[PDB]
């Protein structure tokens, strides 16, 4: 096409345009990073509500379903290690740069008190379950036809769920009502509350040692060999459990098969 | 077939092989036998037009191809999405199904803008079956022109249309006009002898098309329907197959250049995805990705809506066009190749000038009467003009009051209609005026007298003699002058006039002119008193010793308009030739008059004859001028052609045959130079369809002319093709213009998919938001540089180049493409980081990070602040970045589509508010933009949502950086014609 000569000079050009609008890329870059907050999001518009997630994670499709039998230690043996493999951080040995609160209330740190300007983290340890902690029972209930599931909500920075109460937990089944009783669950702590002193988050950088609190559903109720629908709506007034576009808003459904 | 012995037998012979009689005619019988044997005596139209299949055509071209193998590749590339387990996504679908949608609306768009072209000239149609004169069984009767049959016996009139091929038996003077066959714009002489052995020549033959002028006939028919002379030049003209136009070649090209980029982006993003650890299908299947985001979903409908607004304007000047594609074709044209009557002239003779007070006076040889009249004042001159309007039999029809006298319809001869016409201009009410003077004694053209004679009653009592008034030959009516009117006086025809008159008559008929004697005497009142009785047979009147009038000639003069149309095409860089039939003397008179060939210019004959040289010492390359006969240029070789072809710059070709036309222009087009034709006979139909744009006169052109052109001038105003080029001119400036705005947008929405692919970034861009821009918000923008004003005078620069000045071209689309399409990438990439780091991701966050993005399982994802974002959430994230992206486009759009208002020249200097409906459309780009935003429900209806009014801000700096990088490009090249800026940065 071009000549030998031009084609260089030519070539030139296009370098040297590119690098011009690639520098004043990397200027822009560099200044949107010095705009923005280290310890606060700017706007997190689709934030307004919290999401629940549930372990054992375990989806087939359309979603979690989850089924074991009992009898065959093999269909719930990677159920109870990757809730082991969860709480390894959720240990006393791991948990040690966390304090121990007792405040019962909003845990507003107004300043930064802690090793390297950072701040002051709530613990939650294993043992908080009493008996979905992996002890006595390392299966979790699941060898029992009972299991615990484990629920926990996302992390929003300076985010308040309300001053009431604390945010409680409350599994049942999609309406069955008629054949068959209600699900009974025994929730851990009791009355599957969120201690409101875990509010609020400020951020991976102002707290590097925070955990999320939890509460287990160690569901008793549920009958063998019957595929039932459970789900596990968060109770409070800042929080909306029902939202179209987002099944996971304030609530978790989940498939489960308990076969004998 | 059977013609070409036809005249050359005798009536006995022919009696025989029609089994008829030269004198009564077929048996009713066997007359109606024949027209079963041999169908109606009419001409198949074209009998291959289903109304389903010509939409079908309409769905094929160069953007069209594209657009089907772009649909194509998303179905199998949906197929093999849908096979690796993907849920549920119809993006494919959307983008496939949309692509053929414009392709489809396109289509409809063009089929009913035909449909209605095709019909606009069906309602100019005289509409009512020819009538022809008919004797069978010995009885002579009237019935349509379609029912006659091989060997009938038919009868010809003044004023009668020659209903068939004919054999000519007995004619009284009959002179036909054969001006849609031939060239011949002098009436042709039929007689009952073999004048030639070529059908076409010979005078005892009457042609399927013609007009009797004047005389009577009677012949038989030798062939009917497509059989004829006539019926052969549309067989003919059917089998030549016309070439694609310009505009269409020119998509075809950039289309090889954006397959030829897409393939290369494709393969080379391809071979870099196995690199990166991707499996073989899926990376196979972003390959297939890359192409489909090359092809411009919209382009093929903004095309043609550029070119339906031209059309638009074209048909306001009553120059219609069938397909689109020809509106563009003038503008382009390099040559023009027109045929000389009806087309050039007017093909109606017409008085040219007059000899009176020994003077020859210019008439107004225009229609409209625009020109110039002579000298209407002299005595001698209202002498003279009443000899004219009282010795001519002719009359016009009734109620033609309204329409022009040119155009009126006048029951008369050749000559007589001519001169009619005149008294009624210069007079007014011509027949009205001579029906003062009561007629009381006549004699009509005869061979054995040799003039016309008619004496008439004067207007008032006050003078009760009588007026004798004659016309004929200029030489035999003189024979019988004693003297002549000059000056108020009459004086005695001594030898000084006599040789003197002749004069005049040989110097207007070297022009090739009809000229006409004309002569009075006043009978005295004494000798003949009122009431007496002139005897013909012993002429007790004098035939002799009468008062010479003056002289009239006629000529079939060009149009109006043309004269001037020619000139102004010659300006513009066009090489225009002339190809008529008709002999060469007549050919190069109007040459002359009209500028085609130009003042001082002589051909190789005329040196000889100024040099008095042989014409083989005349030097060739000397001659501007030359014409070449049909004798002369059958025994030339198309290595000849070209010799002489582009030798002689004003050229000239008489006396061709339809095919010689054809082949002309073929050796025009095989030089590499576009050709145009306009023409009204069916002798130009074949060489109308092989040229690259045809135009035929809306009223004069014939059938097969007009169905076998591309575009038709209502109203036959022939200056209606120089406004043709420059709306073609216009819109060719004006598609690189618009077509280059819609280009660079392709490049912001592939780049962000193609670092989507190597960086794993969330998605910044959906697939359905492109199809907004391509289809919806940019089409109306893109439209508007149409209505661009010309930048140059456009009128005045040579015709462009078909092999370096193109629509696009490598310096186009390498610019377009890869210099603002990379500063547009920018900013959709600067609004994307922001969008993320503003609502909680950094940058060095989002490398890598898509496979958990698009993970339906991760819930609780981990942002750069620790925040944990479900699914949803993060999918309005992404959908937010979509729509900032989005938005990043648009603003630099509103920028990219001022910066290619001018090509050349800074938006300063012409305004930037010319063109009042760019910015409506500019403001309507803006007004959906913030109702997709902004409007409720949007969110999950597309993947559109309302971003606040921080993000609108960030790319408007980039967007007048665009404004300012062309304008020191453009200015930079208008100030300065670098030799290295101009080749390059110059598109
Ligand atoms: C949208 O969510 C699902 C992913 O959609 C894919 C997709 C997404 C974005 N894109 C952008 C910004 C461009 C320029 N192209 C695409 C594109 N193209 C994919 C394709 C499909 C069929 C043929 C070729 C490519 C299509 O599946
Ligand atoms: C933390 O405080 C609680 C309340 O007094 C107590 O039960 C627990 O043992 C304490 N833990 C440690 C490590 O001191
Ligand atoms: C919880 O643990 C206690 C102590 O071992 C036991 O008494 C109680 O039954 C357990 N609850 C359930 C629901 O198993
Ligand atoms: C559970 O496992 C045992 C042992 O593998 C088997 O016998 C039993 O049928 C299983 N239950 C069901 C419902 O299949
Ligand atoms: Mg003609
Ligand atoms: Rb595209
Ligand atoms: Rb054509």
């Amino acid at each position: 096409g071009r000549t030998l000569s031009r084609w260089v000079w030519i070539s030139l050009y296009y370098v040297a345009f590119y690098v011009v609008m690639s520098g004043i890329f990397a200027l822009c870059i560099y200044v949107l990073m010095r705009t923005i907050d280290p310890y606060t999001p700017d706007y997190q518009d689709q934030l307004k509500s919290p999401g629940v997630t549930l372990r054992p994670d375990v989806y087939g499709e359309k979603g979690l379903d989850i089924s074991y039998n009992v009898s065959d230690s093999t269909t719930w043996a990677g159920l109870a290690h990757t809730l082991h493999r969860f709480l390894a951080g959720y240990s006393p040995a791991a948990q040690e740069g966390s304090i121990n609160c007792t405040s019962e209330k909003y845990f507003f740190q107004e300043s930064f008190l802690a090793p390297n300007h950072t701040k002051f983290s709530c613990k939650f340890t294993a043992d908080m379950l009493q008996n979905c902690s992996g002890r006595p029972d390392p299966t979790f209930g699941f060898a029992e036809g009972k299991p615990c599931f484990i629920i926990k909500m996302n992390r929003i920075v300076k985010f308040l769920p309300g001053n009431s109460t604390a945010p409680r937990v409350d599994c049942a089944f999609l309406d069955q009502p008629r054949d068959g009783p209600p699900l009974q669950v025994e929730y851990f702590p009791a009355n599957g509350t969120y201690s409101l002193h875990y509010f609020p988050y400020y951020g991976k950088k102002a707290q590097p040692h925070y955990s999320n609190p939890l509460v287990a559903a160690k569901l008793l109720n549920v009958p063998r060999n019957r595929d039932v629908v459970i789900v596990c709506k968060i109770l409070a007034e800042h929080v909306s459990f029902d939202n179209p576009h987002d099944p996971y808003e304030g609530k978790v459904e989940f498939k489960l098969k308990i076969q004998k | 077939e059977m013609e070409i012995n036809d005249h050359q037998l005798s009536v006995a012979e022919l009696e025989q092989k029609y089994q008829t009689s030269a004198t009564k005619g077929l048996s009713a019988s066997l007359a109606a036998e024949l027209l079963l044997r041999d169908g109606p005596n009419a001409l198949r139209p074209p009998r291959g037009t289903p109304e389903y299949v010509k939409f079908a055509r309409q769905l094929a071209g160069g953007l069209q191809c594209l657009m089907w193998v772009a649909a194509a590749i998303c179905l199998i590339a949906f197929a093999i999405q849908a096979s690796e387990g993907d849920l549920t996504t119809d993006d494919n679908l959307y983008l496939a199904l949309a692509l053929i949608a414009v392709v489809v609306v396109t289509g409809c768009f063009g089929y009913y803008q035909e449909f209605k072209s095709t019909n606009i000239i069906a309602s100019f149609k005289n509409l009512v079956p020819q009538q022809a004169t008919v004797i069978r069984d010995g009885d002579k009767f009237q019935i349509n022109a379609d029912q006659l049959v091989v060997g009938d016996l038919v009868e010809m009139k003044g004023g009668d249309r020659v209903p068939a091929d004919i054999r000519i038996l007995q004619a009284q003077g009959c002179k036909v006009d054969n001006s849609s066959l031939t060239g011949e714009s002098e009436p042709q002489t039929r007689s009952p002898e073999c004048t030639h052995e070529s059908p076409l020549e010979t005078r005892n033959i009457a042609f399927f098309s013609t007009m009797c002028l004047e005389g009577t006939a009677q012949g038989l028919v030798v062939n009917t329907g497509d059989r004829t002379i006539i019926g052969r030049i549309a067989s003919l003209a059917s089998g030549v197959e016309n070439e694609k136009t310009p505009i269409a070649i020119e998509i075809e090209h950039f289309v090889d250049i954006i397959a030829g980029l897409a393939i290369l982006f494709g393969a080379t993003f391809f071979i870099v995805a196995m690199c990166i650890g991707y499996t073989f299908l899926r990376a196979m299947v972003f390959f297939m990705a890359i192409v489909v985001a090359y092809v411009p979903e919209g382009l093929l409908a903004t095309v043609t809506v550029c070119l339906s607004l031209t059309a638009k304007r074209l048909a306001s000047k009553n120059c219609v066009v069938k397909n689109l594609e020809a509106v563009e074709t003038l503008g382009s044209t390099s040559v023009i190749c027109s045929d000389k009557t009806g087309t050039l002239t007017q093909n109606r003779m017409t008085v040219s000038h007059l000899w009176f007070d020994n003077h020859i006076h210019s008439a107004d040889t225009t229609e409209d009467q625009s020109g110039q009249t002579f000298d209407q004042s002299s005595e001698t001159w209202r002498a003279l003009c009443r000899v004219l309007t009282l010795c001519n039999r002719a009359a016009f029809k009734s109620g033609q009051d309204a329409v022009p006298v040119p155009k009126r319809i006048v029951i008369g001869d050749a000559s007589e209609t001519a001169l009619l016409k005149f008294s009624e201009l210069t007079l007014g009410n011509a027949m009205g005026y001579r029906e003062r003077f009561p007629k009381v004694c006549e004699i009509p053209f005869n061979s054995t007298n040799k003039f016309q004679l008619s004496i008439h009653t004067l207007e008032d009592p006050r003078d009760p003699r009588h007026v004798l008034v004659m016309k004929g030959a200029p030489e035999r009516v003189l024979e019988r002058c004693s003297s002549i009117l000059i000056k108020g006086q009459e004086l005695p025809l001594d030898e000084q006039w006599r040789e003197a008159f002749q004069t005049a008559y040989l110097s207007l008929g070297g022009l090739g002119e009809r000229v006409l004697g004309f002569c009075q005497l006043y009978l005295s009142e004494k000798d003949y008193p009122p009431g007496y009785a002139f005897d013909v047979e012993a002429m007790n009147f004098p035939t002799s010793g009468l008062c010479f009038a003056g002289l009239v000639s006629m000529i079939d003069p060009p149009r109006a308009t043309v004269p001037d149309a020619v000139l102004k095409c010659r300006t513009a860089g066009i090489r225009v030739i002339m190809v008529t039939g008709d002999h060469p003397i007549t050919a190069k008179a109007i040459a002359a008059s009209v500028g085609i060939i130009s003042e001082g210019s002589e051909t190789v004959e005329d040196i000889a004859a100024r040099l008095r040289v042989p014409v083989d010492q005349v030097n060739r390359k000397d001659a501007r001028a030359c014409v070449i006969n049909g004798m002369q240029l059958k025994d030339m070789d198309p290595s000849e052609l070209v010799e002489a072809l582009r030798t002689h710059p004003e050229m000239v070709f008489a006396r061709t045959s339809p095919q010689q036309k054809l082949v002309i222009v073929e050796s025009c087009q095989r030089l590499g130079a576009i050709v145009a034709v306009t023409g009204d006979g069916v002798n130009d139909s074949p060489a109308l369809k092989k040229a690259d744009i045809g135009v035929a006169m809306g009223i004069a052109g014939s059938d097969a002319a007009k169905n076998a052109a591309d575009m038709i001038l209502l109203d036959d105003n022939f200056a209606s093709i120089v406004t043709g080029v420059e709306q073609g001119r216009l819109i060719f400036d004006n598609l690189k213009k618009s077509i280059a705005y819609t280009l660079t947008k392709n490049i912001p929405e592939l780049t962000p998919y193609l670092i989507y692919i190597t960086v794993s970034v969330p998605l910044p861009l959906g697939c359905i938001t492109i199809l907004f821009i391509e289809l919806c918000t940019d089409i109306f923008p893109s439209v508007s540089l149409a209505y661009e004003k010309a930048e140059s005078d456009i009128m005045h620069l040579r015709p462009r180049n078909p092999k370096r000045d193109r629509l696009v071209n490598e310096p186009l689309a390498a610019y377009s493409y890869f210099q603002i399409g990379a500063i547009q990438s920018f900013a959709g990439f600067t609004d994307y980081f922001t969008a993320m780091a503003q609502e909680g991701w950094f940058p060095l966050l989002c490398v890598g990070l898509r496979p958990q993005w698009e993970n339906h399982h991760l819930q609780d994802l981990q942002d750069s602040y620790g925040q944990e974002w479900t699914f949803g959430q993060r999918l309005y994230q992404q959908y937010t970045c979509y729509t900032v992206f989005f938005i990043s486009i648009e603003m630099c759009q509103i920028a990219d589509v001022l910066i290619r208002k001018t090509r050349r020249l800074s938006a300063f200097q012409q305004g930037f508010f010319r063109n009042r409906i760019l910015v409506i459309a500019i403001v309507f780009q803006v007004c959906i933009g913030c109702f997709l935003c902004y409007c409720p429900g949007m969110p999950n209806i597309f993947n559109f949502m309302p971003i606040r009014f921080q993000w609108w801000l960030v790319p408007m700096p980039f967007s007048l950086l665009i404004f300012v990088y062309d304008e020191i490009r453009k200015l930079g090249v208008r100030c300065c014609p670098g030799s290295w800026w101009d080749q390059e940065l110059y598109y």
